[PDB]
């Protein structure tokens, strides 16, 4: 039980990292840049989460 | 057997937004509707900061002869915001309102008050003939004609 | 002609006069998308009993996910719950026998199943601990 | 502003290039060819719009634009303008302002 | 007007051990029954803090630095400490900032002054009226340029009091981060003679201001013809903050109850890496 809870916990916890992008919140990247630049950030985010 | 497909979601319906009970306005009445302003040679300077600015009520008002902004679109002033505000108030001739634009020439633009080539701000002018004009001529208002 | 010149500036120092904020009404008990003082999210809001301190605004969880907020205009506590989701399952005997099927919405209390539609109120809505089963008889 | 994804008055209101562009752009000055000291006001551009337009779309409507909140009718009115505007094309201008 | 007071006895600087003091709420989130690990500017545990006191024959108000905020503590009665100054030069070579708790108002402002060597406020004592009347206000010599000002509501604060033991334990911590001046504070009733006690109590936030200037030094303002005087018994202590990592324990109601320093000694490091207050064999 302990190992299962810990693995799930860290999975959820990996959603608040940067991976090199500007911010960890997708809405803030979308609502602060233009589509020709937000793409290069969203790509980093999706790579890390994958 | 039994197979899996097609996750689903409840798909929220309406939107909502909230903010603090903002109440501390800027005293525009003391700079726009003052009893008397200064002359062009001594344009009065009043600083505004730390308050709430509402440009809608002044942009929709039509009693103003000219409302020309250069650094911001008129509708966007109610969506952006600032570090400092300064108001330069004065009174000029009705024919010299076109000289106050940045980079122009003329006696007022070259002797009294000039606007920089990259002025970020706005100019609001309105006629107040019946407010400070007299039959005998209110000579208290005067300008600069000679300067080095 | 009385003239006034505004000589403000942009985007180089912490602002001091900003002004432009407007607010709508507050709703409850339906999945809506909200913005509380720049906290953007989506979910359903309910009345809670948590006891904030006077200076605290948000509330967070073990995994650092917000689950409680304080209404800026009236000082009250709202609990946030994400609205439902799950997978769909099709129970079928082989096509060699029949073209009839049953549908399982797993992990959903089917007081709100509807949100093909015919298999959303078709011939029954049977509740089981695994979800809502539609098209099969008890 | 012609390159894909750019912004500004032209790229936003009259001519929009898609982001997956696969093509070339050719540009050369024609000052001594079509510029006149009097001003070739045959050339007009759109200054205002209700919103930006889709890629490779062409707008020709001449209905007046409204800037202020108040509605407008007729042909002219305060804070309601004919959106078109002409260039000051003369050879005397500085670099860039030539056609 | 401002004159130097030199009638004192001389003592060396004194140091004292700050066992567990100077923990504040790093942010405005709420949590319940949790152990959270934070990194921020704190006052290291069991550090040595400088100690200044005004007794009877002593009048000590020197200029001390201000780097990465400071923890200022006071064991006092009769409200003798009143003011605070800040600025890069404090001599109109650069901007300057001022906070004061007058007997009537609390004043805050940024301007360009020129402070004397020993500015102070002076309250007369029992001049036939039983009312210690504040009459001396010698902070600066001028005020050239101002960019922001403010003053709060007038009030009444007693300028009298004599106790054998200091009762007010006032703790303050100040920081200046990226153009925001932050002030956290807390008040406690204590019965101790000449020391800062043992105990745990966190400091809530009180104020944030958008000043935006460089601050490097500071100085206190103390409550006292041009020579001769009487200062009430009082003591204040100064400590400095450093970047550290702490483990904080939130109870059921979201109020901090205990903390652990993850760099003091190896046992605490073990506690910190396991994220618990008890470690098994
Ligand atoms: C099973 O029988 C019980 C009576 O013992 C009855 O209450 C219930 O409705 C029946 N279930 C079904 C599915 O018919
Ligand atoms: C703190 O100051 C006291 C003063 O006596 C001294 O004994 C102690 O060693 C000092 N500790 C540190 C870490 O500087
Ligand atoms: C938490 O606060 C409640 C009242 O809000 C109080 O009854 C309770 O005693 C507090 N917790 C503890 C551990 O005392």
């Amino acid at each position: 039980v302990n190992q299962n809870a810990q693995a799930l916990n860290t999975l959820v916890k990996q959603l608040s990292s940067n991976f090199g992008a500007i911010s960890s919140v997708l809405n803030d990247i979308l609502s602060r840049l233009d589509p020709p630049e937000a793409e290069v950030q969203i790509d980093r985010l999706i790579t890390g989460r994958l | 057997g039994i197979y899996q497909t097609s996750n689903f979601r409840v798909q929220p319906t309406e939107s909502i937004v909230r903010f603090p009970n903002i109440t501390n306005l800027c005293p525009f009445g003391e700079v726009f509707n003052a009893t008397r302003f200064a002359s062009v040679y001594a344009w009065n300077r009043k600083r505004i900061s730390n308050c709430v600015a509402d440009y809608s009520v002044l942009y929709n008002s039509a009693s103003f002869s000219t409302f020309k902004c250069y650094g911001v679109s008129p509708t966007k002033l109610n969506d952006l915001c600032f570090t400092n505000v300064y108001a330069d108030s004065f009174v000029i001739r009705g024919d010299e309102v076109r000289q106050i634009a940045p980079g122009q020439t003329g006696k007022i633009a070259d002797y009294n008050y000039k606007l920089p080539d990259d002025f970020t701000g706005c100019v609001i002018a309105w006629n107040s003939n019946n407010l400070d004009s007299k039959v005998g001529g209110n000579y208290n208002y005067l300008y600069r004609l000679f300067r080095k | 002609y009385r003239v006034v010149v505004l000589s403000f500036e942009l985007l180089h120092a912490p602002a001091t006069v900003c002004g432009p904020k407007k607010s709508t009404n507050l709703v409850k008990n339906k999945c809506v998308n909200f913005n509380f003082n720049g906290l953007t999210g989506t979910g359903v809001l309910t009345e809670s009993n948590k006891k904030f301190l006077p200076f605290q605004q948000f509330g967070r969880d073990i995994a650092d996910t917000t689950d409680a907020v304080r209404d800026p205009q009236t000082l009250e506590i709202l609990d946030i719950t994400p609205c439902s989701f799950g997978g769909v399952s099709v129970i079928t005997p082989g096509t060699n026998t029949s073209n009839q099927v049953a549908v399982l919405y797993q992990g959903v209390n089917c007081t709100e199943v509807p949100v093909w539609r015919v298999y959303s109120t078709g011939s029954n809505v049977f509740q089981t601990r695994a979800g809502c089963l539609i098209g099969a008889e008890h | 502003q012609i390159a894909p994804g750019q912004t500004g008055k032209i790229a936003d209101y009259n001519y929009k290039l898609p982001d997956d562009f696969t093509g070339c752009v050719i540009a050369w000055n024609s000052n001594n060819l079509d510029s006149k000291v009097g001003g070739n006001y045959n050339y007009l551009y759109r200054l205002f719009r209700k919103s930006n337009l889709k890629p490779f779309e062409r707008d020709i409507s001449t209905e007046i634009y409204q800037a202020g909140s108040t509605p407008c009718n007729g042909v002219e009115g305060f804070n309601c303008y004919f959106p078109l505007q002409s260039y000051g094309f003369q050879p005397t201008n500085g670099v860039g302002y030539q056609p | 007007q401002c004159v130097n007071l030199t009638t004192r006895t001389q003592l060396p600087p004194a140091y004292t051990n700050s066992f567990t003091r100077g923990v504040y709420y790093p942010d405005k989130v709420f949590r319940s029954s949790v152990l959270h690990s934070t990194q921020d500017l704190f006052l290291p545990f069991f550090s040595n803090v400088t100690w200044f006191h005004a007794i009877h024959k002593r009048f000590d108000n020197p200029v001390l630095p201000f780097n990465d905020g400071v923890y200022f503590a006071s064991t006092e009665k009769s409200n003798i400490i009143r003011g605070w100054i800040f600025g890069t030069t404090l001599d109109s070579k650069t901007q300057s900032l001022l906070i004061v708790n007058n007997a009537t108002n609390v004043v805050i402002k940024v301007c360009e002054f020129q402070f004397c060597n020993d500015p102070f406020l002076g309250v007369y004592y029992h001049k036939n009226n039983k009312s210690w009347m504040e009459s001396e206000f010698r902070v600066y010599s001028s005020a050239n340029n101002c960019t922001f000002e403010y003053v709060s509501q007038p009030f009444l604060m007693d300028l009298e009091g004599k106790q054998g033991n200091f009762k007010n334990l006032r703790e303050f911590v100040f920081k200046n981060i990226d153009g925001y001046f932050k002030i956290y504070s807390k008040h406690t009733p204590i019965n101790l003679v000449r020391d800062l006690p043992q105990g745990f109590s966190a400091l809530e936030p009180l104020v944030d201001l958008p000043i935006g200037i460089n601050i490097t030094r500071f100085q206190t303002l103390l409550a006292l013809s041009s020579s001769g005087w009487t200062a009430g018994a009082a003591a204040y202590y100064v400590g400095y903050l450093q970047p550290r990592t702490f483990l904080l324990k939130y109870n059921e109601n979201g109020t901090i109850t205990d903390a652990v320093d993850c760099a003091l000694d190896p046992l605490s490091e073990t506690k910190c890496t396991l994220k618990s207050f008890t470690v098994e064999k």
